[PDB]
RNA sequence: AUCUUGGUGGUAGUAGCAAAUAUUCAAAUGAGAACUUUGAAGACUGAAGUGGGGAAAGGUUCCACGUCAACAGCAGUUGGACGUGGGUUAGUCGAUCCUAAGAGAUGGGGAAGCUCCGUUUCAAAGGCCUGAUUUUAUGCAGGCCACCAUCGAAAGGGAAUCCGGUUAAGAUUCCGGAACCUGGAUAUGGAUUCUUCACGGUAACGUAACUGAAUGUGGAGACGUCGGCGCGAGCCCUGGGAGGAGUUAUCUUUUCUUCUUAACAGCUUAUCACCCCGGAAUUGGUUUAUCCGGAGAUGGGGUCUUAUGGCUGGAAGAGGCCAGCACCUUUGCUGGCUCCGGUGCGCUUGUGACGGCCCGUGAAAAUCCACAGGAAGGAAUAGUUUUCAUGCCAGGUCGUACUGAUAACCGCAGCAGGUCUCCAAGGUGAACAGCCUCUAGUUGAUAGAAUAAUGUAGAUAAGGGAAGUCGGCAAAAUAGAUCCGUAACUUCGGGAUAAGGAUUGGCUCUAAGGGUCGAUCAACUUAGAACUGGUACGGACAAGGGGAAUCUGACUGUCUAAUU
């Protein structure tokens, strides 16, 4: 029915000019220029977006607090929780396997 | 006025066809359908103890 | 229903370009697309990404491989000629 | 902008430094019955923040317009 | 967080 | 007569190499000390397809030994090596297939891979997909190990120069029919403007010393000597011999 | 050019200035020799070429 | 001297002013009206528009007042003309910042030299942090790291704005209201601490906060394309009701139309993923698409992202629609209503989880965050903390009118040419085909009279049927859909819509195919039957001619812009 125009100047249906039309208290129908949307952060190890964090811009995480931005263990807003239960379970295990690697050379010394 | 006389069934036989039969309604949507239907059953009366899980598991196959 | 007696996968080429071609793109079509066995956890979940490169769905592990398969022979025996030349210089 | 529900903290806003205007909105509503009431609607400007509160109990209103302090510069509609 | 900020807090405090 | 085509080449401006997907150069780490004396351990954090290689490169990790870093390096990934796996790179890392070994340190037979010509030139031998050298002697007087090349030339190199022990993977590249001109289009949109490509007796004498004439044909013989000029050295250069191959062509 | 730049810009307003007809006063002058604005420009006529 | 420059004829009131369906009546204005303005009528574009905006380009063409000598190949009172003025308002939209292909100083080296190379090099190539000192904002105190200028995007990356109103001409820029970002300053509350730098939860993780230097590691920025499926939005369609308008000989509980809700904020909301319990063959779960499970399935119970939706604030006070009084009033004034639903292989668009494809695997940098680390500092009658709330100040510079083309750009011009892109209604129909219509826009293009030849564009034709002609050139015939029926040959994929046949309207019915809790709600698809007519019926539009062979190039693809 009633049809709308871009609100910038840019012409092109490029990625950083999408709109979205929307009824006004007006009564009529209007672009709305739309943002691009936000991923979710990324764990550092196996790649899975990490739980418990918010997703932003970028700079958006700027303005926000930390408890959005993190969660409350080692590794927080980084590595996902399985990866750094395996973190913790190799460091125990091969730290311990080290003093039994000495020990065995030091009783064939 | 028109609209409600196709509704009865008029004005649709092979003399106002023009698409295709899957033009007019693909074969794929059709299926669709169908296999939502069957399945939806299937998972109500396993789901009520109509049909025990092998049963089931049988009939979702032949489906 | 068996749908072609032999093109198999090549029946994509329709007519085009030669019995000999497409039947020697047959078999390495079949290759690249074959799910392979991970040496890893156990399951056939290895596929091809890119020539040369053979990652498992379950584990995530990646291995370099052959261009359309995970193992070409003369990689088999390159492992065996370094395992037997391994234990000649270790005893 | 900004809904305040408890009145406690609606009276806080109105001693507030920087809150120089309130506004009084009625509004006519009609409930989950047919039975029609006046809403009001509190508005203080703050600085930031538009803060409305709502009382749809028209007793609880007139009480809340009374202590309002005589600083805030009320709008009546 | 980014050194402006970090900064910022450190002027904050210097008085 | 004009430029010709094989002349423009030199110039480098549309005959560039395609370089904006690239991973970077594949190259062994730069030699120094752990790798002279000891060993030095990296993980292999990636692998992964480069545009215009055949061959997958291998994203590996070292810690710097001066600095608290850590050091990606990209190898060209050998056929069998995984992500997880450590390599050894060193004068006394062990005989498996990824390690980074001297030439001097591993027997006759052995099978390697991206072999450095001179010491530290960090990899030039046996890159492609499916290519490998093989040792076959030491000199250990003239510190000089000999080696088979995949042309089949037989090569003498230091002792020092490295290697990666195993094959190039992608091998078997070339086996499968391109098929349609458009795979060959894209193959060389992803290295440089080479293709499609015009037969010189397709074109005028202007263009080329094969053009012209009432028909096409070359009219000379098309073996060139090597003495010849630029704008001559077009046909067979230098050619011992010419026609179909009767035989086996391996030493 | 509705995105423009300051140059074009000042440019422009020079034209804008300059497009007129001669004031009728030159005319009288002594020894006047002036007759009309020979140097008139107009949009549909000739382009300014920046 | 096809002489040079300038001027002027005959030709000649001649060729001509014929593409884009189309004009008509009246009044007004005026010396004058086919052409201006208003009204009435008739038409057209027909949403892949003759509509509404922009990019390049133009540069005032925008708007008003005056106004017709020239220009608008007729006219002219009209104008993109002429004369005189008015007009473009930003912390949030762009530029500005970043890097791309690339361009390019310096150190150096070439070159008689104009200059050339090269872009991090065979260079002694810098500039931050913190405390102070209270001498002062530099030496001093310490530390810290050292890569290699700069330019290069008004479509790439990127801090932040919305609604309503307002002008002759400006508006995401003005006004009113309501927000937000960055930088700065900063003190009040809250939080934290005598177990100094918080607690809860088995856990996934939660929360209003909840120290953290150097250095390091991660993430985001950041990415192909196609296919079906799911979900959202706007649109379309449709029910009830409350208003206004139309039709009313007859019929029509009728036809048309209004019934809206921004950024921002609070609470709540999910596919995926994940955690706990549990321990699976009589294998189960499960997608349209067959994948998943002892590396822990199904099941029971939880956690998370907030795309997106709901409710509330914003906000009815706005906007919309009506009525009743005012009255060539500033232009009012007063009152009412502005509500509740349904539907889907719909359209457009956003997005999710997937799948296909590659000898193709589909930018970079600024910038922002987190983590690891533990430097350093910090309490008891008082210390810490502005990543929690609230509060204070500032946000420069340049662009911003209008056209964007059958008259604002380029093509000597007001030229049937050319020139990047967004939005996109109803019917018919497979359909963004063709044809008709609504919103919006236009009704321009020299006219009048007549109707010879010859044309150009469009048609039809008895009997014959290629006898025409270099040659079936041109035209005709065929054409949609459903059912039937399809040869040689073949690289076994094809050939194939081979060839060749039949059917098709209208009306009145029947049957089958679903959702939600026996009740109840709802789509279109398909098949059949009766009746019926000047045997019509893909009724306009739209829409293959076919076969038997030969030469030749394997195929799709490409070139002689303007004779191949
Ligand atoms: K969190
Ligand atoms: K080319
Ligand atoms: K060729
Ligand atoms: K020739
Ligand atoms: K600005
Ligand atoms: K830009
Ligand atoms: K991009
Ligand atoms: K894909
Ligand atoms: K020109
Ligand atoms: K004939
Ligand atoms: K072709
Ligand atoms: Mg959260
Ligand atoms: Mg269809
Ligand atoms: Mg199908
Ligand atoms: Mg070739
Ligand atoms: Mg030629
Ligand atoms: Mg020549
Ligand atoms: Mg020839
Ligand atoms: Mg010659
Ligand atoms: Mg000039
Ligand atoms: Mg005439
Ligand atoms: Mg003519
Ligand atoms: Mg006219
Ligand atoms: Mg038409
Ligand atoms: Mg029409
Ligand atoms: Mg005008
Ligand atoms: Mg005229
Ligand atoms: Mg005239
Ligand atoms: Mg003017
Ligand atoms: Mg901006
Ligand atoms: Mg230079
Ligand atoms: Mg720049
Ligand atoms: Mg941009
Ligand atoms: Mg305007
Ligand atoms: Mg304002
Ligand atoms: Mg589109
Ligand atoms: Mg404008
Ligand atoms: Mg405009
Ligand atoms: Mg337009
Ligand atoms: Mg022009
Ligand atoms: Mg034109
Ligand atoms: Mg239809
Ligand atoms: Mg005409
Ligand atoms: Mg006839
Ligand atoms: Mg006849
Ligand atoms: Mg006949
Ligand atoms: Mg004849
Ligand atoms: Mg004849
Ligand atoms: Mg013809
Ligand atoms: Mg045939
Ligand atoms: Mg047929
Ligand atoms: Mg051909
Ligand atoms: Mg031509
Ligand atoms: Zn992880
Ligand atoms: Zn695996």
């Amino acid at each position: 029915a009633q049809r709308v125009t871009f609100r910038r100047r840019n012409p092109y249906n490029t990625r950083s000019n999408k709109i979205k039309v929307v009824k006004t208290p007006g009564g009529i129908l209007r672009a709305q220029h739309v943002k691009k949307l936000a991923t979710r952060p990324k764990c550092g190890d196996c790649g899975s977006a990490l739980q418990g964090i918010s997703t932003l811009r970028p700079r958006q995480y700027a303005t926000v607090s930390k408890t959005h931005k993190t969660v409350s263990r080692a590794y927080g807003g980084s590595r996902c929780a399985n990866c750094v239960k395996e973190r913790i379970i190799r460091a125990f295990l091969i730290e311990e396997q080290k003093i039994v690697k000495k020990v065995v050379k030091e009783q064939t010394e | 006025a028109h609209a409600q006389s196709k509704r009865e069934g008029r004005h649709s036989g092979y003399g106002k066809r023009k698409g295709t039969r899957e033009a007019r309604l693909p074969s794929q949507v059709v299926w669709i359908r169908r296999l939502r239907v069957l399945r939806r059953l299937l998972a109500k009366y396993r789901d009520a103890g109509k049909i025990d899980k092998h049963l089931y598991h049988v009939l979702y196959k032949e489906s | 229903a068996k749908r072609t007696k032999k093109v198999g996968i090549t029946g994509k080429y329709g007519v085009r370009y030669g019995s000999s071609l497409r039947r020697q793109v047959k078999k390495l079509e079949i290759q690249q697309h074959a799910r392979y066995d991970c040496s890893f956890c156990g399951k056939k979940t290895v596929k091809r990404g890119a020539a040369g490169i053979w990652t498992c769905s379950c584990c995530k592990k990646t291995v370099a491989g052959g261009a359309y398969t995970v193992s070409t022979a003369a990689a088999a025996t390159v492992r065996s000629t370094i395992r037997r030349l391994r234990e000649m210089v270790e005893a | 902008a900004r809904e305040i529900t408890d009145i406690k903290q609606f009276l806080e806003l109105t001693r507030r430094a920087d809150v120089k205007t309130a506004t009084v909105k009625i509004n006519k509503k009609l409930n989950k019955a047919g039975k029609p009431f006046r809403q009001t609607k509190f508005k203080v400007r703050g600085s930031s923040s538009l803060y409305t509160l709502v009382i749809n109990d028209a007793g609880k209103a007139k009480k809340l317009i009374q202590s309002l302090p005589p600083t805030l510069k009320v709008n009546r509609l | 967080m980014r050194a402006r900020w970090r900064k910022k807090r450190t002027r904050r405090l210097k008085r | 007569g004009r430029v010709i085509r094989n002349q423009r080449k030199g110039a480098g401006s549309i005959f560039t190499s395609h370089t904006r997907l690239r991973q970077g150069a594949a190259k062994l780490r730069t030699l120094d000390y752990a790798e002279r004396h000891g060993y030095i351990r990296g993980i292999v954090k990636q692998i992964v397809h480069d545009s215009g290689r055949g061959a997958p490169l291998a994203k590996v990790v070292f810690r710097d030994p001066y600095k608290y870093r850590l050091r990606e390096e990209i190898f060209i990934a050998n056929e069998g090596v995984h992500t997880g796996q450590f390599i050894y790179a060193g004068k006394k890392a062990s005989l498996n297939v990824g390690n980074v070994l001297p030439l001097g340190s591993v027997p006759e037979g052995t099978i390697v891979s991206n072999v450095e010509e001179k010491p530290g030139d960090r990899g030039a031998l046996a890159r492609a997909s499916g290519n490998y050298v093989i040792i076959i002697g030491h000199n250990p007087d003239e510190n000089k190990t000999r080696v088979r090349l995949p042309s089949g030339a037989k090569k003498v190199i230091s002792s020092d120069a490295r290697g990666v022990i195993g094959v190039i993977a992608g091998g078997g590249r070339v086996d499968k029919p391109l098929l349609k001109a458009g795979r060959a289009f894209h193959k060389y949109r992803l290295k440089r403007n080479s293709w499609p490509k015009t037969r010189g007796v397709a074109m005028n004498p202007v263009d080329h010393p094969h053009g012209g004439g009432n028909h096409q044909h070359i009219g000379k013989a098309s073996t060139i000597s090597r003495g010849a000029v630029s704008g001559q050295k077009a046909g067979l250069i230098a050619a011992r011999r010419t026609g179909l191959l009767r035989g086996s062509q391996k030493t | 050019a509705a995105q423009k730049s300051f140059r074009i810009k000042q440019k422009m307003a020079k034209a804008k200035k300059q497009n007129r007809p001669l004031p009728q006063w030159i005319r009288l002058r002594t020894n006047n020799t002036i007759r009309y604005n020979a140097k008139r420009r107009n949009w549909r006529r000739t382009k300014m070429n920046i």
